[PDB]
């Protein structure tokens, strides 16, 4: 099974600065990475598609790059809203499976 | 002769954006790709982006913050990139590149120096640099000329025209409260002067100026 | 219309039914195995518009047996439609032939 | 000249122009696809042939929707021109042989 | 997206002796690298293309060679005018991408 490895486990940074998380993949997965925002006590939020596609109501503020192995979810001038734990999906291989997360601290 | 023409420099407030061109020469094709790459100081080259003209799509750096937006006219067989809201972050050489297709850049611009401030434009002051009278001369002599008060980089400094390269060293501009200053070496056989003239030229490109200062013996 | 261009008109409605059910089927039956790559629908139709064609980029294939069956009617669908077209063709000419020969 | 032999010929000045936009086409679709690598001219052009002929050795494949589309248009191109010349070739043999009967 | 790594970054050597630059691709990209001379304050120019193909106009010093994931940029008897920086750059997936540079000291 795909193990997606998402480090590191925290992220500090100073607002309207600009913050990248990672999610390496244990084998090559084309574009098929899919990531997700989780603010405490909320559901899962789709945030990016296929590794780099927007998402109709997410902010501009959020874009995704990477292909193969290694993934990249970027936020451009980090703001409060932006406070939550971020996951890694891939849908490349059966059975699909997450990221074991990543949490934005401001 | 030239294949791609850039503007040697460009000065943008922060928050402002610039266009920057980039006129091609040459045989051109229908696969031309023009690309664009950023370089910082002292640091590596980064790809910005492309561009076919013949169709008119471009591809960027998904890697990085979106700043460019790429255009091309084809009657004036010049290809634009657009950078805006720019900081500091964003103060480097831009080069323009042409690739036939086939995956490698055959040639590149002379790039363009982009330097985001707030500061103004400033033409530089060039003074001469001639020995003095207790100064002994060997088999070669060394002249030079002062190039100060400048802003923002960069200048290009020639001696005679460009026909004198050989013995020429040109330092360096160091920064100081919002000013930039640089001076050019250059070393003849000490019986070609005075007899032979000596010049050095500054092209100041920001301010489009260039200026020539002769360099004579002191009184 | 003549029997041959109805036939292979048949044989192309036919061959993009297969396409579709056979994307569809493929994704059913390659879910559930582990490391498979046939488990969305729109690749699923790529590599069914391939397997038709006898491509062979082998970026995709089942490896399960249901979808491995699957296969095999996408394949033969296919292989049977482009030779019915060709026969259609080869009919087309040899009328032809016969006209331009007074016949 | 007969149909047939006008048809085949046809086809395959069809093909080499097919095969060419091909080429030039699957480039502009895949550049900006990460990871593509039909991206140059050149091994698009060996990439499209070895399409057409439906050859398969899976060293170059496209990833993106309009590259996949362009490609079907040529694997559809190369198989029909490659079946009408076998259309033709059935079409030589009949009447010839035909005249081998004395019709 | 292909890492191209250049390894050691700065490289001395004693004048007329031979040397090598070294840029290894995270995945094997065949032999579309290509090298490009910087010396300073001018702009790139293209030595080998292609891994090991000449280029008119450059000393027949320059050389290269490997194809996979290593690749080497040769210079047989170096001189001053050799002083520069060195990049490969890869064309073999999209987006192309360049090395972090080796710089050659005599």
């Amino acid at each position: 099974d795909i193990l997606l490895t998402q480090s590191p486990a925290i992220l500090s940074v100073s607002p309207g600065e600009r913050v990248s998380f990672s999610c390496r993949a244990s084998q090559s997965i084309g574009t098929d990475i899919h990531w997700y925002q989780q603010r405490t006590n909320g559901s899962p939020r789709l945030l990016i598609k296929y590794a780099s596609e927007s998402i109709s109501g997410i902010p501009s503020r959020f874009s995704g790059s990477g292909s193969g192995t290694d993934f990249t979810l970027s936020i451009n001038s980090v703001e409060s809203e932006d406070i939550a734990n971020y996951y890694c999906q891939q849908s490349n291989r059966w059975p699909f499976t997450f990221g074991s997360g990543t949490k934005l601290e401001i | 002769q030239v294949q791609l023409q850039q503007p040697g420099a460009e000065l943008v407030k922060p928050g402002a954006s610039v266009k920057l061109s980039c006129k091609a020469s040459g045989y051109t094709f229908t696969s031309d790709w023009i690309h664009w790459v950023k370089q910082r100081p002292g640091h590596g080259l980064e790809w910005i982006g492309e561009i076919i003209p013949s169709y008119g799509r471009a591809n960027y750096n998904e890697k990085i913050q979106k700043k460019a937006t790429l255009t091309a006219d084809k009657s004036s067989s010049t290809a634009f990139m657009q950078l805006s809201s720019l900081t500091s972050e964003d103060s480097a050489v831009y080069y323009c590149a042409r690739e036939r297709g086939d995956g490698y850049f055959a040639v590149w611009g002379a790039g363009t120096t982009v330097t985001v401030s707030s500061a103004k434009t400033t033409p530089p002051s060039v003074y001469p640099l001639a020995p003095g009278s207790a100064a002994q001369t060997n088999s070669m002599v060394t002249l030079g000329c002062l190039v100060k008060g400048y802003f923002p980089e960069p200048v290009t400094v020639t001696w005679n025209s460009g026909s004198l390269s050989s013995g020429v060293h040109t330092f360096p501009a160091v920064l100081q409260s919002d000013l930039y200053t640089l001076s050019s070496s250059v070393t003849v056989p000490s019986s070609s002067w005075p007899s032979e003239t000596v010049t050095c030229n500054v092209a100041h490109p920001a301010s489009s100026t260039k200026v020539d200062k002769k360099i004579v013996p002191r009184d | 219309s003549a029997l041959h261009w109805r036939a292979a008109g048949a044989a192309t409605v036919l061959l993009v039914i297969v396409l579709l059910a056979g994307s569809y089927l493929a994704v059913l039956a390659e879910r559930g195995a582990p490391g498979a790559q046939l488990i969305t629908y729109p690749r699923a139709l790529w590599w069914s518009v391939e397997t038709a064609t006898t491509v062979g980029y082998g970026d995709l294939y089942p490896v399960t047996l249901w979808g491995r069956c699957v296969a095999v009617v996408v394949m033969v669908a296919g292989i049977t439609s482009f030779g019915l077209v060709t026969a259609a063709l080869a009919t087309w000419f040899v009328g032809r032939e016969q006209e331009r020969r007074g016949h």
